[PDB]
C-alpha cells in the first residue's frame, strides 16, 4: 500500500443521510455512483489493499466494493462518516471480503491515511515481504498482524504469483536504466545531477500501474 | 560375501543327505538362505526388443527407482509396457506352478512389413549381483525363427522361491502390477483376486469390499475375545488390590495374583490362531495408509445413521462424504487403495509392510486431474512406497517439471540408410523446479506459444519496433490493430511500449551531454 | 441385517467403558467378599463405585428408548 493524500471533504449526498435513518442499503444508486467518481479519483485505479486494478479503460466490469475501515456493528458512530470510507477488490480471499471473517483488535490496525507503510514493509524481487528490523515491539505487532488478517503474505500463488510476474515483466527497463547510470558513472558526472535525472524519468514512467510500489522498492536498491 | 547360488547348493546338498524335516528347520543353511534372499533388491535392468509393432530394433536400460517416457501418439509408448507385461507373465505362471504356459504373442501384433519373419523379446533380471536373462519368441508364417524360447534362467528362480517358501511359511514374494489403460490362498479368502490387470475408475467395487470389510472386523471384535479381555481387566483390578492398592498375607497374595494373571493371559493369548492377516489389522493398516498418503484429512470412518449410512473424512473443521469427491480424488483413492491391499497381503511378517520390493507400471497417470494435483503426485508415490520401482509414462508437461532429469527419456524417430526406425534421447538442462513452459520447450521440444494468426501482427509490430520503424503508417495502423485486439493495459503491450521510451530517454540524454 | 449393524454400532464405544468399569468394580467387590472381609481405602473405592454407577444410571442410555438399537433387534 501507499499514503493516500485524502482531499478536502466531498461526500455530497452522504451528508443528507443522518443516523436516525441509518439504512446503509437505502443508499441511491446516483449516491452510489458520486461516490465512486470520488474514491476514482482521489484513488486512481488500484485496490487500496493489494493494489491490483479495479476499473478497465472503458461489457464485463470488475467485481468493486466500498469497505468500512471500522466495524458497522462495533463503530455504528462512523457508519456515514466520511473518513471510514474505501474502495475494495471483489476478491473473495483477500481484502474486504476476507477481513470481515477474522477476529482482531481494531486499535492494533495500520491505516493507509494516517500512518506510511514504507516504514514497515520491504518487497523483494521474488514477490515476498519482509519486515524491518530495529522497529518497536509495538510496530512489529502491528506489522506482523495487518499482514495475518489481510493474507497478504502467503506460502504459494495467491498475490505472490501476480506480483512475482509484473515485477519479472518489468525487470528489462530495471536492468537498462541502471546499465545507463553506470554508464554514465565511468565517464563522470554529478552524482545528484544524474540521480535527479533518472529518478524523475523512472517515476514518470511508472505512473498507473499494477503493483506499483513493489517495483519502485525494487528499483532503488539496485540504483547505486 | 555369501553369493545366492553357493548358499543354493549348499542347503539343497546337506537337504539331499538328511531325511529329517526338524533337523533341516533349524539348520544353519537355511537361516543364511533367508538372510541373504531378504537383504536383496529386485530389480529388472535392461529390455530388448526386435521386429515389434513398429519398433524394427531396440535396447533401453532402466532406472532403479523412477523411469519416465515422453512422446507423441503412435511412437510405442504402451508397447514397452506390453513387453514388460509379457516378460513378467511367464515368472509369474512359473511362480504359481512349476512348468506352465504364460501370454504369448498375437499374430497382428508382429511387423508388417516384407522381410520380417520373426519378433523376439528379451530381458534381464538382477537381484543383488544374482543375474537373469529370458528370451521369447514367435514366427510370422512357415519361417524359420530362432527355434524354441530360453526360460532355464526363470526356472531357477522359480524353484528358489518354491523351496523357501515350501519350509518356512509367513514368507515374502516380490510384487507386479500393471495399470493398464480402458482397452477392454489369502487373496481368496477375503475377496480378492491373483491377476496382473487391474482397472482405476471402478470406485463402487472398492467401496463394497470397504465395507464388508468393516463388518467382517466388527464381527471379530465380539464374542470369545471379549471373555479374554474381561479376564485381563480382572487381572489388573486384582493385581492392583493385592500389590499396588495394598500399598497405596500382602506379598503372598500379590505374588499369588500376579502368577494367576500371567499364567491365565498368557495361556489364553497363545492359544489360537496367531495374528497372521486378521480383519481388524487389515483394515487398519489400510486405513492408516490412506490416511498417510492424503495428510490434508483427519480421519475417515463408517457410520450408521438412524435412516441410512455413510463414509465421513474431516478435513479441517468440515465433514465430508465420499460422495463428494471428484473424479480425480477417486481415481487416487482407488489406485492407492489397491496397492495398499496388496503390499499388506504379500508381506505378512514384516513389521511394516509397506517396505517390499516389486515393479510398477503406470500409463498416462495424468489422466482425469487438475492442474494443482498433478505437481505433486510423484513426490507422494515416491515417498509413501520407498523401495519399490516405478515405470510410467505421461503427457502432462506439469508432471515433467516434478522429475530430475536423470529418469527421463525421449522418443523421436528418424530415418538412417533408408529406413525409418525409433530413437531415445535426454534432456539437454536440469527440469526439476523451472517453470511450465520451460519444461514444455525443453523436456518436449515443442512449442509454447501458439501460431494464431493474432499473434502475428505482434510479432511483426515487434520486430518493425527493432528496426527503427515506428513512425510509417503501416506501423500506424499495425498497432491500431494490435490495440484494439488486446487493450491499452495489456502487459505485453506495456512491455512493448517500454522500448520506445528507452530509445527516446537514450538519445535524449545521450545528446544532452 | 441393517439393523443388525446397528446395534452392533451402539455395541462399542462408550458402552464399553462403563461395562468394563463396573465389572472392575464388581471384581472389586468380589475380593472384598474374600480375604475375611479384609474406612480409608475401601472408602474411597466404594464411593468410586457409587459415583459411576450414579453417572451411568444418569444416563440412562443416553436416548432411553429412543436409542433403540438392541432393543428393536431384540
Ligand atoms: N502390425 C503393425 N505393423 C506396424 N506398425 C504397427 C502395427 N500395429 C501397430 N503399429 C503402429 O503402432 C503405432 C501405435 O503404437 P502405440 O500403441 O504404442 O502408440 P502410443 O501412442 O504410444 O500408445 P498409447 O496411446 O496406448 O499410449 C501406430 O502408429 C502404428 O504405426
Ligand atoms: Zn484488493
Amino acid at each position: 500500500m501507499k499514503y493516500l493524500s485524502r482531499q478536502m471533504p466531498g461526500p455530497s449526498v452522504l451528508n443528507k443521510f443522518d443516523y436516525r435513518r441509518d439504512d446503509w442499503n437505502s443508499l441511491s444508486s446516483n449516491d452510489k455512483k458520486e461516490i465512486w467518481e470520488e474514491i476514482i479519483k482521489m484513488q486512481g485505479k488500484l485496490c487500496a489493499y493489494c493494489e491490483k486494478k479495479i476499473e478497465h479503460h472503458k461489457k464485463n466490469k470488475v467485481e468493486r466494493h466500498i469497505e468500512h475501515f471500522y466495524r458497522k456493528s462495533y463503530y455504528k458512530n462512523l457508519t456515514f462518516e466520511w473518513s471510514n470510507l474505501f474502495g475494495s477488490c471483489g476478491e473473495p480471499q483477500r481484502c474486504g471480503f476476507y477481513k470481515d471473517k477474522q477476529k482482531y483488535n481494531d486499535d492494533d490496525l495500520i491505516k493507509a491515511d494516517r500512518q506510511n507503510p514504507d516504514v514497515f514493509f520491504h518487497f523483494l524481487e521474488n514477490g515476498d515481504v519482509h519486515i524491518r528490523e530495529g522497529l518497536n515491539e509495538k510496530e512489529h505487532k502491528m506489522a506482523e498482524v495487518t499482514l495475518r488478517v489481510f493474507n497478504l503474505n502467503p506460502s504459494s500463488g495467491g498475490v505472490k504469483a501476480e506480483r512475482r510476474r509484473a515485477i519479472e515483466l518489468s525487470m528489462t527497463l530495471i536492468k537498462e536504466l541502471v546499465g545507463c547510470a553506470s554508464q554514465l558513472i565511468e565517464s563522470g558526472c554529478e552524482i545528484e545531477d544524474v540521480r535527479s535525472m533518472v529518478f524523475d524519468e523512472f517515476k514518470k514512467n511508472v505512473k498507473d500501474r499494477c503493483f506499483t510500489t513493489a517495483i519502485k522498492h525494487v528499483f532503488e536498491n539496485r540504483m547505486p | 560375501k555369501m553369493n545366492l547360488e553357493t548358499c543354493y547348493v549348499d542347503f539343497l546338498e546337506l537337504e539331499s543327505h538328511v531325511i529329517n524335516e526338524d533337523y533341516l528347520k533349524e539348520s544353519v543353511e537355511l537361516q543364511k538362505l533367508i538372510s541373504t534372499l531378504n537383504e536383496s533388491k529386485f530389480h529388472l535392468n535392461k529390455i530388448g526388443i526386435h521386429d515389434f509393432k513398429r519398433i524394427r530394433e531396440l535396447q533401453i536400460s532402466l532406472e532403479d527407482d523412477l523411469t519416465v517416457f515422453v512422446g507423441d501418439n503412435g511412437f510405442g509408448k504402451s508397447t514397452i509396457l506390453d513387453a514388460i507385461a509379457i516378460v513378467l507373465s511367464w515368472l509369474r505362471s512359473n511362480i504359481e506352478k512349476e512348468s506352465k504356459p504364460g501370454t504369448y504373442i498375437k499374430s497382428h501384433e508382429v511387423n508388417n512389413s516384407v522381410d520380417v519373419e520373426y519378433a523376439s523379446i528379451d530381458a534381464n533380471i538382477k537381484l543383488k549381483d544374482f543375474n537373469t536373462s529370458i528370451l521369447i519368441t514367435k514366427a510370422k508364417e512357415g519361417a524359420y525363427y530362432s527355434r524354441n524360447n530360453e526360460l532355464l534362467g526363470v526356472k531357477k528362480l522359480a524353484s528358489i522361491y518354491r523351496l523357501v517358501n515350501k519350509y518356512v511359511d509367513n514368507a515374502s514374494l516380490p510384487l507386479m502390477a500393471y495399470y493398464s489403460i480402458a482397452r477392454s490362498t489369502v487373496w481368496s479368502k477375503f475377496d480378492v483376486y491373483d491377476e496382473i490387470e487391474f482397472d482405476r475408475n471402478d470406485f463402487t467395487d472398492f467401496f463394497q469390499w470397504l465395507v464388508f470389510l468393516h463388518n467382517r472386523a466388527s464381527q471379530e471384535k465380539l464374542s470369545e475375545s471379549q471373555t479374554t479381555i474381561n479376564a485381563l481387566f480382572s487381572d489388573i483390578q486384582s493385581l492392583k488390590a493385592t500389590l499396588t492398592q495394598l500399598s497405596a498375607s500382602t506379598v503372598i497374595k500379590g505374588l499369588e495374583l500376579s502368577l494367576k494373571e500371567k499364567l491365565n493371559y498368557m495361556k489364553s493369548l497363545q492359544s489360537g490362531e496367531h495374528k497372521f492377516n486378521n480383519a481388524v489389522s487389515l483394515y487398519d493398516s489400510v486405513i492408516n495408509t490412506i490416511l498417510k498418503f492424503l495428510p490434508e484429512f483427519q480421519w475417515i470412518k463408517l457410520v450408521y445413521g438412524d435412516d441410512d449410512y455413510k463414509i465421513i473424512l474431516k478435513k479441517g473443521e468440515v465433514e465430508l462424504d465420499i460422495q463428494q469427491l471428484s473424479q480425480g480424488e477417486k481415481t487416487i483413492f482407488t489406485l492407492v487403495g489397491d496397492l495398499a491391499r496388496r503390499l499388506i497381503l504379500l508381506n505378512p511378517n514384516l513389521s511394516n509392510p509397506l517396505l517390499g520390493y516389486g515393479i510398477v507400471l503406470i500409463d498416462e497417470i495424468d489422466l482425469h486431474l487438475h492442474p494443482q494435483w498433478q505437481q505433486t503426485i510423484i513426490e507422494r508415490l515416491t515417498s509413501t512406497f520407498p523401495n519399490v520401482q516405478f515405470v510410467i509414462t505421461t503427457h502432462s508437461p506439469q508432471v515433467l517439471s516434478t522429475v530430475s532429469s536423470r529418469s527421463v527419456r525421449i522418443l523421436q524417430e528418424v530415418e538412417v540408410d533408408g529406413v525409418n526406425d525409433l530413437i531415445v534421447s535426454h534432456p539437454d538442462y536440469q527440469i526439476k523446479g523451472v517453470s511450465n513452459q520451460d519444461a514444455l520447450l525443453y523436456g518436449m521440444r515443442t512449442d509454447p506459444i501458439p501460431s494464431t494468426k493474432e499473434n502475428g501482427w505482434l510479432e511483426e509490430y515487434k520486430k518493425l519496433v527493432e528496426l527503427n520503424r515506428y513512425s510509417s503508417d503501416e506501423a500506424l495502423l499495425l498497432r491500431e490493430k494490435v490495440i484494439k485486439h488486446f487493450g491499452l493495459d495489456h502487459p505485453l503491450v506495456q512491455e512493448c511500449d517500454d522500448l520506445i521510451s528507452v530509445l527516446e530517454f537514450k538519445n535524449k540524454i545521450n545528446q544532452h551531454f
